[PDB]
RNA sequence: ACGACCGUAUAGUACGAGAGGAACUACGGUUGGUGGCCACUGGUGUACCGGUUGUUCGAGAGAGCACGUGCCGGGUAGCCA
RNA sequence: CGAGUGGCUUGCUACCUCGAUGUCGGUUCCCUCCAUCCUGCCCGUGCAGAAGCGGGCAAGGGUGAGGUUGUUCGCCUAUUA
RNA sequence: GUCGGGUGAGAACCCCGACGGCCUAAUGGAUAAGGGUUCCUCAGCACUGCUGAUCAGCUGAGGGUUAGCCGGUCCUAAGUCUCACCGCAACUCGACUGAGACGAAAUGGGAAACAGGUUAAUAUUCCUGUGCCAUCAUGCAGUGAAAGUUGACGCCCUGGGGUCGAUCACGCCGGGCAUCGCCCGGUCGAACCGUCCAACUCCGUGGAAGCCGUAAUGGCAGGAAGCGGACGAACGGCGGCAUAGGGAAACGUGAUUCAACCUGGGGCCCAUGAAAAGACGAGCAUGAUGUCCGUACCGAGAACCGACACAGGUGUCCAUGGCGGCGAAAGCCAAGGCCUGUCGGGAGCAACCAACGUUAGGGAAUUCGGCAAGUUAGUCCCGUACCUUCGGAAGAAGGGAUGCCUGCUCCGGAACGGAGCAGGUCGCAGUGACUCGGAAGCUCGGACUGUCUAGUAACAACAUAGGUGACCGCAAAUCCGCAAGGACUCGUACGGUCACUGAAUCCUGCCCAGUGCAGGUAUCUGAACACCUCGUACAAGAGGACGAAGGACCUGUCAACGGCGGGGGUCUUAAGGUAGCGUAGUACCUUGCCGCAUCAGUAGCGGCUUGCAUGAAUGGAUUAACCAGAGCUUCACUGUCCCAACGUUGGGCCCGGUGAACUGUACAUUCCAGUGCGGAGUCUGGAGACACCCAGGGGGAAGCAAAGACCCUAUGGAGCUUUACUGCAGGCUGUCGCUGAGGACUCUCACUCCGGGAGGAGGACACCGAUAGCCGGGCA
RNA sequence: CGUGGAAGUCUGUUAGAGUUGGUGUCCUACAAUACCCUCUCGUGAUCUAUGUGUAGGGGUGAAAGGCCCAUCGAGUCCGGCA
């Protein structure tokens, strides 16, 4: 047969890549030596092509101009702070240790200093639950309880743009425009709508998968399609 | 549209040109490589044993 | 407000579009001053036509349910 | 190169209780086929004559173009049914 | 039950054609066969008549229009000698 | 095209005039690519040119392309290459990371040129006039100088400013016409220098509690109007430039609508609409320098691609010439171009054919099917059903009007803008041509716009929004690479991957036995290393002990693959078909039965329906809207038909010139029969038959064109499949190495990751190398 | 009632794109996919020029086994090869 679409993907050809050259900024936590002493003023609010959500342009005291992953409620003129002794206000960034429990956080680091990994999409947020001298437990947007190093920096508040998913695309044209801003091949032809040569589910005189859809985790690329290592399927039971 | 005559009329692009190294009109001006002598690809001259019968 | 869609898309689609856009187009009280002068500038971007306060908020609402929770705690 | 049918008289007669109901022959017409012809009716008739829209030749007069007549009305000969 | 004729149906066979003899139905145009549907002439009748029924000679001419269906076939309608 | 004429040995087609035509987003003008001398001149006709040629894109010889200010050159874009580094058995191979370079000629950014004149051929290049830019030198000024501004930007609507053009009025110059007095052309003049400034923003004054303002949104005591002011636009106005230039002459002035250009306001995004060089910021004189490359011509029904002087294909700007009208529409006409979509002569010019016009009465009877053709039509008024997701349906349907002429009214600043009124009046016909919908109903399918088999399929197929399930916390899931490495990803669960279903609405039953996936697991099974026994002075080898993933076994799971019967008043194998729908695009029987409709209806629709063999995201039902989708009915219309006729244009036929191809074992005037390998012009018997030629429609040569696609055969091929055979990747798992200290555990020092770093997390694991077991059509 | 001017919105041979029927014309063609009329789309998932990337068991594919220079159920060239 021929390599399936999932295999063409990995080659990183133009069709499968994201329009990086059109992307604005790699929104990471500003690095501070120590002491915390660092603040900046929100100069503007911009649209982020890579995330379909707003982003704040912030100018710091030392003269550094950088785009920031803006939480909800941040506006031009506001003063944001970043450091161990930062003020516990929305928009400020400080390690999980200095962040009081029960407070919503976003753009959490996985390893102290990485610049932020978790809770970065529209409207989401992580819940800071437990404190300790060794570990700070956080509840990520997926519902998973994540034990983290209390030194991991994080921003206060929920990511701006919440509710984006509430409105339907309505028509293909709208999807088209969004897709064009991401690293994704669209539209999607169903495997079952292809020829045997093109996909495991292809062929037949009528459209239906060959074998069952639940495929073993050990399946090789070219065959791993359908329901990857599903613990169950359907809605009932 | 036919792949034949009708599709021939758009062919006004220049690719293969006289090669600075070998003199053959095979220097692909887009790729900057000579399909005949390998100029632009290798210091050594392009040559292959299959260019002649195995016993020659 | 989904009349631009004519007889296409079905109830749900154009019904939720009309709502989301209605509440989006509503007069919004600016956080800076107090006047109902906040208009959407783009996806998640809002601004007061009075004091010029430009700020971030929900994609279609200037403030989201989870956004209000932030203040509280 | 002619085939077939209908109608009238025969006749409300022969036959028959009645109901019903022929023929020989003589006529008139129809249908299908055939050959020919155009006085008559009909079609055509970018021969011709007229009306008239747009535009061009300044108007007028008189003309060109609008697909092999712009369109509309009438239509001779011939050819035709 | 027995004897046949035909070569329209079907089957059988594998002679002919696989360096190709273009399909079914329809159409159009031409010729033919008779086991005759009508028309001519006849015989019988459970032939009064009228209308039939069965049979003989006979291939000159005729055997048309339509509804469903790709249909051939067939079903149906109204005309018809 | 035609009549004259010119040149010439020769003229239908080379040139001149006249008459007649063709082209209007092109058949005109400027160009990109591409061509490459095709451009100009002279001389020619052997070649090329669908005939001819005195002509030519042909032949030969000469000639022709002139730049500080037009392009290139410079900048950076998607991206490319080079070097270093690393991989690889190796490289001309390979990903990343660094550095460098490359990457835009119409059409990205960008220092500066306009007007006229000139040649056979160049021209913002030459020449004349005027102007401008950059660098440098000198002199003077200036010490400022880098923050900032610019370069520099999406889609939709819209205001204002405003030039060209077009038109109107009046004047002047010239032409035309001659029943009038109308019609046509012209009435010029740049770059540049100087000056003017609307919009936006801001300041002062002022002091609105309801006013100010817009096409629209809107604005304000956080200070509205008004008044004054700062900054501030055009490729625009104005003055110069200009006793420059140009014109035979006049050598205008006002207006309207206003492309270009300038400047504002509004709206939209699950879409956010380049970068760099450079410039400004940052003066003036005088002078010097401004090199290098391109520049001809074609740009197409003859200069390009398509073998051709090919009816094909091929980007940009001229989108403002006149009438017309809604119009960048038709039709007609300018400017400009052309008679080279390049063979002619002749015959009332037959048959036949291609395009096409008109046909009486009938009116779909034609046909698989109204295929083909036709009908309708523009604009205003009236009026408009079922259904419906309330948007729509809808231009539903149906009805009326429509010209010209005279005089007017209304809206507006006005138009050579629009809406009406009264009177008069002509035709068969007033959207008079042109332009220009036929309409209605029932059913099936897909919701919709969209996609597709370049070249027989445009569909119901694909996509889609919507619905759903699966995987994954990022040192992730998924995927590419042998490796070094990489896409996703400037991304982080409101994510993105992998699949299914396919808008909305009402819904989506039962089954986990088999198969798949996943989880668990006492016990059973389960390889290699190490370990133990036997064996061998060692070794091969035999056995044992321990036992990972996996399997057995257990459980979960069907919007996983799939299933939803036979029998009787349970059995196979888990369940035994729920809502619905149903003779279906699924129903064999079958033209099922009843009804509707028709003279007549295997059709269509409705009802019934025991369903050969319907049925619920293998989605069921249903549905407004949409459709070059399938079927059916009606009105209207008609040469589709009854049944054909006449006509128009190009052919056909005859003449001049040019001049192929297909095909050919031989013989050949055949016909009827027969025979023969059973389908004979050629054998046999007869019949017929004087030769040659022209036109015809195609009966035969089992006509010509193709070593049958069908079918079989060959120990033929290939693509595809799988619980076929055998293997190979890949995933999981144990073990050895890296690998270290004190049956579970602690630690840090290798190693890995995070962190600029200090340092943090992890850690003998992981990675990597090796081997073993399992899964393994992903691949051979 | 007006204003406003939305839309994978409608009419449209505007430009441009496409290709339903005629099973017309052609079928030793004008043409190895053409001609005419008819027909669909025509503010968007639009069309288009140039530049650039992806390469052969590999691309690319709104999926037709479509397309990758008249070549595709595995391009083309040469070689293995007689
Ligand atoms: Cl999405
Ligand atoms: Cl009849
Ligand atoms: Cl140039
Ligand atoms: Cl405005
Ligand atoms: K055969
Ligand atoms: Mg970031
Ligand atoms: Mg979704
Ligand atoms: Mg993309
Ligand atoms: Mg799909
Ligand atoms: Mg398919
Ligand atoms: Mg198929
Ligand atoms: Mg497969
Ligand atoms: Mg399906
Ligand atoms: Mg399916
Ligand atoms: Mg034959
Ligand atoms: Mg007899
Ligand atoms: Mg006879
Ligand atoms: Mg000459
Ligand atoms: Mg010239
Ligand atoms: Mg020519
Ligand atoms: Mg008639
Ligand atoms: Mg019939
Ligand atoms: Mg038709
Ligand atoms: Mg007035
Ligand atoms: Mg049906
Ligand atoms: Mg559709
Ligand atoms: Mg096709
Ligand atoms: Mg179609
Ligand atoms: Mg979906
Ligand atoms: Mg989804
Ligand atoms: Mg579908
Ligand atoms: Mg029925
Ligand atoms: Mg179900
Ligand atoms: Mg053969
Ligand atoms: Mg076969
Ligand atoms: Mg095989
Ligand atoms: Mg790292
Ligand atoms: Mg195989
Ligand atoms: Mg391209
Ligand atoms: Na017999
Ligand atoms: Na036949
Ligand atoms: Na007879
Ligand atoms: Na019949
Ligand atoms: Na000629
Ligand atoms: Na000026
Ligand atoms: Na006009
Ligand atoms: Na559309
Ligand atoms: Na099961
Ligand atoms: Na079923
Ligand atoms: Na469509
Ligand atoms: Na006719
Ligand atoms: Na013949
Ligand atoms: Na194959
Ligand atoms: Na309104
Ligand atoms: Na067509
Ligand atoms: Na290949
Ligand atoms: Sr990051
Ligand atoms: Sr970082
Ligand atoms: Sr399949
Ligand atoms: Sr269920
Ligand atoms: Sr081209
Ligand atoms: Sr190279
Ligand atoms: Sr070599
Ligand atoms: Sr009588
Ligand atoms: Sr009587
Ligand atoms: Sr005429
Ligand atoms: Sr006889
Ligand atoms: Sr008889
Ligand atoms: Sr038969
Ligand atoms: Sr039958
Ligand atoms: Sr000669
Ligand atoms: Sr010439
Ligand atoms: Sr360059
Ligand atoms: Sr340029
Ligand atoms: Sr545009
Ligand atoms: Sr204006
Ligand atoms: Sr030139
Ligand atoms: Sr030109
Ligand atoms: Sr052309
Ligand atoms: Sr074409
Ligand atoms: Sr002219
Ligand atoms: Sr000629
Ligand atoms: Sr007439
Ligand atoms: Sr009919
Ligand atoms: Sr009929
Ligand atoms: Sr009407
Ligand atoms: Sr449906
Ligand atoms: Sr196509
Ligand atoms: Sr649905
Ligand atoms: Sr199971
Ligand atoms: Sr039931
Ligand atoms: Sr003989
Ligand atoms: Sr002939
Ligand atoms: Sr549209
Ligand atoms: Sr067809
Ligand atoms: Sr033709
Ligand atoms: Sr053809
Ligand atoms: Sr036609
Ligand atoms: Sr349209
Ligand atoms: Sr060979």
């Amino acid at each position: 047969g021929r390599r399936i679409q999932g295999q063409r993907r990995g080659r990183g050809t133009s069709t499968f890549r994201a329009p990086s050259h059109r992307y604005k900024a790699d929104l990471e936590h500003r690095k501070v030596e120590d002491g915390d002493v660092i603040a900046g003023t929100v100069v503007d609010i911009e649209h982020d092509p890579a995330r379909s959500a707003p982003v704040a342009a912030v100018e710091f005291e030392d003269g550094d101009r950088r785009l920031i992953l803006a939480p909800e409620g941040v506006g031009v003129g506001d003063e944001l702070q970043v450091g161990v002794s930062a003020e516990i206000a929305p928009g400020n960034t400080l390690p999980l240790a200095e962040i009081p429990e029960g407070v919503p956080v976003c753009n959490v680091e996985s390893s102290p200093g990485d610049g932020g990994k978790f809770a970065r999409a529209s409207g989401v947020n992580a819940q800071l639950l437990t404190h300790d001298r060794n570990v700070a437990v956080v509840k990520l947007p997926s519902g998973e309880m994540k034990r983290l190093d209390p030194q991991c920096r994080a921003t206060i508040g929920v990511v701006a743009g919440g509710g984006r998913t509430d409105k339907p695309f309505v028509k293909a044209g709208n999807k088209h425009h969004k897709m064009k801003a991401r690293g994704t091949k669209w539209p999607n032809v169903r495997g079952v709508a292809m020829n045997a040569v093109d996909h495991p589910f292809g062929g037949g005189g009528r459209q239906h998968p060959g074998k069952p859809k639940s495929i073993s985790r050990n399946a090789p690329p070219g065959r791993k399609v359908g329901d990857i290592a599903s613990k169950r399927t359907g809605r009932g039971g | 549209t036919g792949a034949g005559t009708p599709s021939q009329g758009k062919k006004n692009t220049t690719t293969h040109t006289k090669c600075r190294r070998c003199g053959e009109k095979s220097y692909h001006t887009k790729k900057k490589v000579c399909s005949s002598c390998g100029f632009g690809k290798s210091a050594k001259r392009r040559d292959y044993e299959w260019q002649s019968k195995a016993g020659e | 407000s989904s009349g631009r869609f004519g007889a296409r898309y079905g109830r749900v689609s154009r019904r939720r579009v009309a709502e989301i856009e209605s509440e989006m187009n509503e007069d919004h009280a600016c956080p800076n001053c107090g006047e109902d002068r906040v208009d959407r500038q783009g996806t998640g971007i809002w601004q007061c036509s009075y004091c010029d306060y430009k700020f971030t908020g929900g994609s279609y609402k200037p403030e989201t349910p989870g956004g209000k929770t932030v203040r509280r705690s």
